[PDB]
């Protein structure tokens, strides 16, 4: 991808595939609704 | 990077977290809170006074 991908996974398989694929890079799952989105985003920007 | 600091009689208290190794480990990164900002503390750092 060039633009950051938007996944459409009604079955929920793609999300767990992504978790598995980037698990070695310490991938974090969040949500827009969560109030924790701001600090998670900021930490991702600072430290990969 | 190794650092050497002279004139320690004018010691800056900002070094207190560094000297006390008040590091916080998260996501494989060792964050040190220098003043009000966080810095990934490289394991090769060393300071002499």
């Amino acid at each position: 991808f060039n633009r950051y991908p938007l996944i459409i996974d009604p079955s929920g398989q793609a999300t767990e595939f992504i978790m598995n694929e980037y698990k070695d890079r310490k991938i974090t799952r969040t949500s827009f609704l969560d109030d924790a989105f701001r600090k998670n985003l900021e930490s991702a920007l600072r430290f990969g | 990077n190794p650092l050497l600091v002279q004139d320690v009689e004018s010691y800056d208290p900002v070094l207190n977290p560094v000297l006390n190794r008040e590091v916080r480990r998260t996501g494989g990164r060792v964050l040190i809170t220098l003043g009000d900002q966080d810095i990934d503390l490289s394991p090769s750092f060393v300071i002499f006074l």
